């Protein structure tokens, strides 16, 4: 599968999401950003079948923007979560699931603190300090088991991170042409341009 | 099939092959992969016959029905996504089609969009898709710069295909040309196999194995 | 299962035996396979006991109402309402019927469903797993017109050989006798027909 | 494919259609489905072709070496016996289904085989996909008693029934006397019903018309 | 599956006046993917030709059995085999694997150095000799060939013409085919001499 | 979609020079159990057309309460019900088949092989097939089933093609349909000794014959045949 | 179970002079090895000057026309009795046929008429709609045989300039409506010989500005 | 279930029920709109019938349909969310397949639909 | 195929109906199911043509060769040997296989080996596919130390049954008769046996 | 499957192959030889069925290594590779087949010119100018179709496989983390060890 994690540290959620898009043969593009911003301080990043993939992303994108609208204000991380599973578990027993994996990173400004959370597409949910899908949770989970603390820095994230983003270089079998990192903190999200060497 | 479409300086260059098969059999030579949904958008064709053909048409028809609502020319990417939206509702149900939308618009400038019968959508620089897509990436992906002559882009893209032509069993016949510029597309021939290859033989040195 | 109905001088009688398996058990011993669809019209049931049950609940009810407005139906009536259920839910009913009315004006008939829900009138009719072993039997036995004792003979040596052949019958034969006179049930135990 | 085989008042004839195919495309339109097991015991055959050809070959090699240890005529009996046992133990694998006839010292004979083993006796038969064509001439006009010609006539009549109406038969008719007394008479093509219309146009090319790259000579000598 | 159909390919020969040709296709790949252009399908023990269409690999075997068979009958039998007998040598080799066959589809063309008359024989996977007397077919594009031979055929062509309806068979037949072609290759073949060439086809 | 369970064999027809004929046996097949005797399998339509089916015996009775209706449905609002506007062979087939292709084409099909036989009100001789497929096609001579293998070939030899109608008379037709009778009865093992026959002529109109027999069997020389071999006694 | 679909042979031929256009196919209609009909016409007049022909599975085909020429017929009664181009016959035809794409009318269509310069036009399908314009086609089940030679015969393919060395193409001078007869009459000659579901007859519908035109020949029977 | 013809000619050509609509409105408080160079302005009053309202949390009279537009009226209050809503709906689906947010014009259009709608739709007024 | 072996007071009589199929075609009508494996030991069979066939030519072989080395085989042997064939090969074979033969000592006998391979000794027996028409007739009918008349009688009215029911026989009675005084052929067309 | 490719020149033969071992989710080795010296100017590369594929290639080795010491001669090319494919052909209606696919590239000394031969595990050997086994072909085939000249320097040569190996490394699904070339020519074979940047 797609290499999708996310690493909650101190003050932000740190979102790494592979850039490959292969289909079959051929590597069809290596610039893919697989991930939509649900508000302006909530991140999503999905992995899974060719289309369901990006259809449920928009999809979930275009009724967060509505409330937003409609309310005039944004829901909190935990809220726009539990939209997320129910509608994953709606799916789930439907005609034609969507088969869908995601992860929800955004920073609760209500709370002012980070969070994490891991959606499968039968609707599990779970709040994690990093969380994974597909076969680098493999890799991935014991790493940070290891190297993770609750008080680190953004910086430290990241470095975490390339550790992380190292070792699946190394040992998973294919390649995924790198990763795209994304910062959701207090202030919004950026992405870290410079990660194909930090 | 072989089908390619790459953007360049000069605009984008679209390059299909015309071979048809069912099984061994070579059921045309002659057919047309690339419909020119307007002056401004070609879609390149892939998979089965039937399914491109008509659902590309009815992706023309689409087209022309923004174009009388809004007053305005469709962009490559609302283009794209109806028939990519249209693909996926669909999915499942046994559709088989590789395709992409090129186009030019004021507002978003050479564009390009891969579209398949999967639900995938996507946008980028270099496309090659089809049976014989992997063949015409080794020619195109190991000549191109982003600074091709209209000239030299247009013959990258017709060698491609005849490289593919020539490998894939299942994509032959003739090579078909198109140049995207702000003005529309430009048609640049229907190039003969039968004839291209011992031309580029001859011209260029390459096929080398090959006896002539 | 094996059950029969012969038409005769004064009427017509159905016969069967009482046996009902699931597998190799003897779920029930004592079944009644002769089931009333109206006071002169019976009939024999052979294959999914849930869907034979269901068929003839269902006939009843036809033919109760049909009498309500029309007045009392004719046998062909009856086995043209099975058919219409059998024929119509052929591919999830597996129901072999045979259909025996009392007529004033016609006097005995019977009529047989088979699987496809097709119909056909006969003289007699035998059905069910054991009725393959008395095929040779009843052809050379039948005649037309019998007395009510020789039609009885006939049904109870006929059922006492498809008894003794075909495990999947046994037990008691029953049968019912439709004449102008009325309604007779007659059953007969093994120790008299198995010495036949 | 369609074979025969219909016995007579002082012997027995075989005959066959001419047709071979490959699934529903014509391979050859003339070839020979009577096989000599021995001078005067001769065989049809359908099915897998290479099967009822080496088949008949095999029995025939091993009656020849017979007929010369023993020193009498082959025996169509023998034929029977040892294509039947051969067939029986490849439990059908052997695709052969054979229509054998003959005469030898002891009568004239008709025989069929089946790729099981399996073996049929009669005064006619027939066999293949065009089987029931040609059985429904034979039931309509086989007698007791035939002549040598009537014989012929109604055993070629039924190859045509197969030739016109079966799809898997066509082309000739070959035929096969065999009479007690004479010698065996193979009647290759004895009926030719479907000659190829002349075509419409030559299409003899003009030299040149073909492009060549490079020639050369080929050395066959040693 | 379909050993028939991996590596794809096609011959055929005709019968003309005091003369024979044969005549294949050079292309060898792995379905869809070409990866040969050079692989010929026709061989020759002494003056008897054998085109061989099918699984490459039995074709390459087949090629270096019959090449083994003949040698040793031509240093017992102290002459060069004949058309006929190899026919039947093909036949019974084939048949010796009647249920583990060698799939492919042999051709066998040539003149008897005695009768100097003219021979051509097909077989299918198991031995089963083919003779026809106009021409023989095999290969993927069989269908295609069987329908070019039927048309354009006509007897006692002359060397030359004969060269130019075989060309055309196997061409025409070839190009409706995405297993065959890739190049080609026609054997002229008369009682003293034998021609070969190489055509100039499609290579797609 | 389904399966057949009590089953006709075949039907055989022909067109002469003046009319067509028909024929089927009276069997009612359960598997291999010859079970019904008395089924007829010709349904007459009106006084011009003949309908004989084979296949599924409850499918057929179904085809059967089909075309009664439909001449009670034609009955109503038709002055000319028996005369100018009376149901057609071509209508009556057309109607048929019509509804073949729609069963089939809803995947469930009525299991059956038919073949409408009659005379056209100009005097036309009408013979055409239909099936479960839907498949509709017409030949101087039809058969279904195991005569379509054994029936045609000898009905083909007194009408070969077109040409031949018009010099074929009502007995070499009745005959060669009587002697296919026969053929089948000796090789089609779901087969009857009893059959219907009925003969829509332009000049005497239809003529139904019931009950007849396969008569003149040869069986005689059963008796020299012992063995299977090398037998002897 | 129950398969909706059947194949009923037959093979069908189209090709467009400059001014004219032709569609021919066998009369024979089969099942298996059987002969269902020896005449069974396939190929239509239609109307609009326009003729027809799908291919395969029978019941499919007549379908297919039966609705195409009831959609002629409300093309005149929506459009004030405007004439329907071929061009547009084509697309409406793509629609038929790809309005089963799920459950396909299984049938290899061709139709054949005069496009609005009056030149020859021909047409040819896929089961599921996909389409093209073409000079000739050939479909059914002996298409593979004949294609290869309309291929050569018609648009002069591997055909060169004699003595030019294979650099000079064969011009390509266009056929004559005598001259397309010879070649469609030969091309089911030449089918008729190798595949067993051709034969019986060949019947040919030409359509000129004039309308439309038929032609009669036998074919082997076997 | 119900379909009454509630919008529906008069002899002199009026639709009653459309002219009372606009009755409706000449009775909602004031609201104007005035384009500048580079802006737009969208001024309304305030009722005065009652006053002890909580401003912070009484429904405002200019909505936000999307981010860069907006939405004032004049009339019955229950009936603009509802068009208010259509209006936000359609803002997001327009975004999801054209991938660009609405047009003044076209959001404009599309309301102004739904009020056409209303006027020859059974039983809806 | 309907196959049956009868005891009576001079010996045993074998008969069979004529009919060979291959699906719903008769392959052969007029086939002689009768094999003679010795003089006066003989055998009906039923399953598969080119298993029986194989199978008695081995039989017939083996007692052959036992006559040769021993004198003649009792019908006892004759059915051991079938047997021995039809049990060791059970995965193989599929042939039901009817023994008769006729002895000085031990008169007529009757054996009959089904599918698996099991042997039985019989006053007479039934097989084929017929057969299961006629259990209940043959049942009814058949009595110990019949006249040869009787006993050709009793046979040719169960197969006549036999072969009206079951599709799978037909064609001619074909009958042999075993007693002290020899063999007899004996043959029974349809027009007399359809009218019984 | 592994990329084994093969290609040609003026006077020798290069081989390049894939340096990873990849078991279900994990690459167990990334300096791997899928390569054998058959004898001093023969030298043979494979992949395929895990075990299969160096059993053989051993095996091969072994035998024509005792030819070598029988005969005190070395085998030419083409012999070596007619042997190889009998091998496979004999193999192939065995048993349990071997399932290997294999590349052979020789000096012909007693011609003097390189020769390489491809083999699949059906026994199906074919000369040629340049080669390539399983999904490589797809992609290196036309390249090579454009780029390959019959007079190339070995320098040329290397170049060329370069090109193969980026194009290889662009659009391939795996990471078989780069290739191990090999050159062999009148001199024997030799190594290049430094392709992982050249």
């Amino acid at each position: 599968m797609d290499i999708i994690l996310g690493i909650r540290v101190q003050d932000s959620v740190i979102l790494a999401s592979s850039k490959a898009v292969t289909r079959g043969i051929s590597v069809l593009k290596d610039s893919d950003d697989k991930t939509r911003q649900l508000s302006p301080h909530t991140l999503m990043s999905f992995a899974g079948e060719a289309g369901d993939t990006v259809q449920f992303a928009e999809y979930i994108q275009a009724n967060i923007q509505l409330y937003s609208i409609r309310e005039d204000y944004e829901l909190s991380p935990q809220a726009v979560s539990s939209f997320v599973r129910q509608e994953l578990a709606k799916s789930i027993r439907s005609r034609r699931p969507y088969q869908v994996n995601v992860l929800i990173g955004g920073y609760d400004k209500k709370k002012n603190k980070p969070e994490l959370y891991q959606i499968d597409y039968l609707g599990t949910k779970v709040e994690l300090p990093y969380g994974a899908h597909g076969y680098s949770g493999f890799y991935t989970f014991s790493l940070l088991d290891h190297h993770y603390r609750p008080d680190m820095t953004t910086e430290e994230g990241l470095d975490l991170l390339k550790l992380c983003v190292q070792e699946l270089e190394k040992r998973m079998p294919m390649d995924f042409k790198g990763v795209i990192v994304k910062i959701v903190d207090k202030d919004g999200i950026r992405q870290v341009d410079d990660f194909q060497a930090q | 099939t072989t089908t390619l479409a790459f953007r360049f300086q000069g605009g984008i260059i679209v390059a299909v092959d015309s071979r048809a098969t069912a099984g061994n059999w070579v059921a045309s030579q002659t057919v047309k992969k690339v419909i020119e949904i307007n002056p401004f958008l070609l879609g390149t064709m892939a998979g089965g016959a039937a399914d491109c053909q008509f659902w590309e048409t009815w992706l023309g028809s689409q087209c022309r029905l923004h174009e009388l609502r809004e007053k305005e020319r469709i962009s490559v990417a609302a283009a794209s996504k109806i028939l990519s939206n249209l693909v996926y509702q669909y999915k499942g149900a046994g559709l088989s089609m590789g395709t992409m939308i090129c186009g030019y618009t004021r507002k978003e400038g050479p564009t390009i969009y891969y579209v398949d019968s999967d639900g995938t959508r996507l946008k980028g620089d270099i496309f090659c898709v089809g049976s014989g897509q992997t063949f015409a990436y080794g020619v195109l992906d190991s000549n191109y710069k982003w600074d091709l002559s209209v000239e030299d882009a247009l013959y990258l893209g017709k060698r491609s295909i005849l490289a593919a032509a020539h490998r894939d069993a299942y994509s032959g016949g003739s090579v078909n040309l198109y140049h995207v510029t702000e003005d529309g597309w430009i048609y640049h021939g229907n190039h003969d196999v039968g004839e291209l290859f011992w031309k580029v033989k001859e011209e260029e040195g390459s096929f080398n194995n090959v006896i002539g | 299962t094996s059950i029969m109905a012969v038409t005769f001088k004064d009427g017509v009688i159905l016969g069967a035996d009482s046996r009902t398996t699931t597998g190799a058990y003897i779920a029930n011993r004592v079944t009644d396979k002769l089931t009333r669809v109206h006071d002169k019209i019976w009939c024999c049931r052979s294959g999914s006991a849930a869907d034979t049950q269901a068929i003839a609940d269902i006939v009843q009810y036809h033919l109760e109402l049909y009498t309500s407005q029309y007045g009392t139906p004719s046998t062909e009536t009856a086995a043209s309402v099975f058919k219409e259920l059998c024929y119509e839910n052929k591919d999830n009913l597996t129901a072999g019927i045979i259909v025996a009315g009392y007529d004033d004006k016609n006097k005995g008939e019977v009529y047989t469903i088979p699987l496809g829900g097709s119909v056909h009138k006969l003289p007699y009719a035998i059905a069910g797993s054991g009725s393959t072993f008395i095929y040779g039997y009843c052809d050379k036995n039948f005649r037309e017109n019998m007395s009510k004792e020789e039609t009885v003979d006939f049904i109870k040596h006929s059922l006492s050989q498809a008894i003794k052949w075909d495990g999947s019958s046994g037990g008691v034969i029953r049968m019912v006798v439709l004449t102008a006179a009325g309604v007779e049930r007659l059953i007969f135990y093994p120790d008299e027909y198995e010495q036949l | 494919t369609t074979i025969v085989g219909v016995k007579f008042n002082n012997g027995v004839v075989i005959a066959a259609d001419t047709r071979s195919t490959q699934g529903p495309i014509v391979a050859d339109k003339n070839c020979a489905k009577l096989h000599r097991i021995s001078p005067k015991i001769w065989c049809a055959g359908a099915g897998t072709a290479a099967d009822t050809e080496a088949v008949t070959q095999l029995i025939g090699s091993n009656i020849e070496l017979h007929s010369l240890y023993t020193s009498r005529e082959p025996r169509v009996v023998s034929a029977l016996q040892m294509l039947k046992q051969h067939l029986f133990k490849y439990q059908g694998h052997i695709g052969a289904y054979l229509i054998v006839a003959g005469v030898d010292p002891t009568g004239s004979h008709l025989f069929s085989i089946h790729a099981h083993g399996s073996t049929d006796v009669g005064y006619y038969l027939s066999l293949g996909s065009g089987s029931l064509a040609a059985m429904a001439v034979l039931e309509s006009h086989w007698k007791q008693d035939l002549t040598k010609e009537e014989a012929i006539k109604l055993a070629s009549d039924a190859i045509q029934a197969g030739i016109w109406n079966d799809l898997g038969s066509g082309s000739n008719v070959d035929v096969c006397v065999m009479e007690i007394g004479k010698d065996a008479e193979y009647l290759r093509n004895y009926l030719t019903p479907n000659v190829r219309e002349e075509k419409q146009k030559s299409y003899k090319f003009p030299r040149g018309t073909t492009a060549v790259l490079k020639e050369s000579i080929v050395n066959i000598c040693d | 599956s379909d050993p028939s159909s991996i590596n794809g390919g096609i011959v055929v020969a005709m019968t003309g006046k005091d003369c024979v040709a044969i005549a294949c296709d050079l292309r060898l790949g792995s379905q869809s993917l070409g990866v040969s252009n050079k692989f010929e399908k026709i061989f020759h023990y002494g003056h008897v030709f054998l085109g061989i269409t099918g699984l490459a690999t039995d074709v390459t075997t087949l090629n270096e059995m019959f090449r083994y068979k003949t040698n040793l009958y031509k240093l017992k039998e102290e002459r060069a085999i004949e058309p006929e007998t190899f026919t039947q040598l093909v036949s019974s080799s084939l048949y010796e694997r009647r249920f583990g066959p060698y799939f492919v589809g042999p051709v066998v063309a040539g003149i008897n150095s005695k009768s100097g008359k003219p021979f051509i024989a097909g077989f299918d996977l198991i031995g089963c000799i083919d003779e026809a007397k106009d021409f023989i077919v095999s290969g993927t594009a069989s269908d295609q060939l069987f329908g070019m031979c039927e048309s354009l055929y006509e007897p006692n062509l002359e060397p030359e013409d004969l060269f130019e309806t075989i060309s055309q068979a196997l061409l025409n037949a070839a190009d409706r085919d995405a297993l065959s072609g890739w190049g080609a290759v026609v054997y002229i073949i008369k009682k003293d001499e034998v021609v070969k060439r190489y055509l100039k086809m499609r290579q797609d | 979609t389904q399966q057949p369970i009590v089953t006709g064999t075949s039907v055989i027809s022909m067109k002469y020079d003046n009319g067509v004929i028909i024929a089927a046996d009276n069997l009612g097949s359960y598997g291999s159990l010859l079970r019904f005797n008395g089924v007829e399998r010709l349904i007459p339509v009106g006084d011009n057309t003949v309908v004989g089916i084979s296949g599924d015996i409850s499918d057929m009775q179904h085809i059967e309460r089909l075309l009664k209706d439909l001449v009670t449905e034609n009955a109503y609002d038709n002055p000319l019900a028996d005369a100018e506007e009376a149901l057609e062979p071509s209508y009556i087939f057309e109607y048929l088949a019509t509804v073949m292709y729609q069963r089939r084409s809803k995947m469930n099909p009525l299991w059956n092989a038919i073949i409408v036989a009659g005379v056209q009100s100009n005097g036309d001789q009408f013979l055409r097939y239909v099936n479960l497929l839907g498949v509709t096609y017409s030949s101087p001579t039809l058969a279904t089933g195991f005569g379509a293998h054994m029936a045609n070939p000898l009905l083909r030899k007194v009408v070969d093609r077109e040409s031949d109608i018009p010099k074929t008379t009502v007995q070499v037709a009745e005959e060669a349909i009587v002697n296919a009778m026969r053929v089948l009865y000796y090789r089609d093992a779901r087969s009857s000794r009893n059959f219907s026959l009925a003969i829509i002529d332009k000049n005497t109109g239809l003529t139904f014959k019931k009950n007849l027999q396969v008569e003149n069997m040869k069986w005689d020389f059963a008796k020299d045949i012992k063995g299977y071999g090398t037998q002897k006694i | 179970q129950f398969n909706p679909y059947g194949d009923n042979g037959g093979t069908i031929l189209g090709i467009a002079g400059e001014d004219f256009a032709v569609l021919a196919g066998d009369t024979r209609n089969i099942t298996d090895y059987s002969i269902n009909s020896r005449y069974e016409p396939k190929v239509f007049d239609c109307g609009d000057n326009i003729v027809m022909s799908a291919n395969g599975f029978a019941a499919d085909g007549d379908a297919l026309v039966k609705r195409f020429k009831n959609s002629v017929k409300w093309y005149h009664f929506d459009h004030n009795d405007k004439k329907l181009s071929i061009n547009s016959a084509a697309r409406n035809i793509q629609h038929l046929l790809y309005g089963k794409r799920f459950f396909p009318y299984y049938v290899h269509t061709i139709i054949a008429g005069l496009d609005e310069d009056g030149k020859g036009a021909v047409y040819s399908f896929d089961p599921v709609g996909s389409y093209e314009r073409e000079q000739c086609r050939a479909g059914g089940a002996a298409a593979s045989l004949i294609m290869p030679f309309l291929d050569n015969q018609v648009n002069f393919k591997n055909q060169y300039e004699p003595g030019t060395n294979g650099k000079v193409k064969k011009p390509l001078k266009y056929l004559s409506v005598e001259e397309v007869i010879k070649l469609v009459r030969d091309s089911f000659t030449s089918a008729t010989e190798r595949h067993i579901q051709v034969g019986d007859g060949l019947e040919i519908l030409i359509v000129t500005k004039d309308g439309v035109r038929k032609e009669f020949y036998e074919l082997k029977r076997d | 279930g119900y379909d009454r013809a509630l919008s529906i000619f008069s002899p002199d050509g009026h639709i009653f029920q459309v002219e009372y609509a606009l009755e409706a409105v000449k009775r909602g408080t004031c609201a104007v709109g005035v384009k500048g160079k580079n802006c737009v302005v969208l001024g309304c009053e305030r009722r005065s019938t009652l006053k002890l309202q909580d401003t912070r949390i009484t429904p405002s009279k200019v909505s936000k349909i999307d981010s860069h537009v907006v939405l004032s009226f004049s009339g019955l209050n229950a009936d603009s969310r509802i068009l208010i809503e259509k209006a936000r709906v359609e803002a997001q689906s327009h975004r999801l397949t054209l991938e660009d947010p609405v047009t003044v014009e076209y959001l404009t259009r599309y309301v102004a639909g739904v009020q056409q709608r209303y006027t020859q739709s059974g039983g809806v007024r």
